[PDB]
């Protein structure tokens, strides 16, 4: 046989959660102060 | 006479005499000594990334 018959390390594979969740917080963060600027408009 | 660390065979005794064996051996598995010596700084924030 050639091709035969442990400390896993991650690295990126849990990343995904930053460019979403990281991404919404400039976003609700955006939305809000639009709604002030209208609120005080 | 041969004193020396010979291994007795059958072909070996079946020529010359040996004596009572004064050292008993077997065969022998010689590998690497793999040393892993355990961080003392970096194993602290060692499990994912810096």
């Amino acid at each position: 046989g050639e091709c035969g018959s442990t400390s896993a390390l991650s690295l990126s594979n849990v990343a995904g959660v930053f460019y979403i969740l990281v991404g919404g917080l400039g976003l609700a963060m955006l939305v809000a102060l639009i709604e002030f600027c209208y609120k005080s408009r | 006479i041969a004193i020396a660390p010979l291994t007795i065979t059958l072909v070996r005794e079946e020529v010359i005499d040996f004596s009572k064996p004064f050292m008993s051996l077997g065969i022998s598995i010689m590998i690497k000594k793999p040393q892993k010596s355990k961080p003392g700084v970096f194993s602290f924030l060692d499990p994912l990334a810096y």
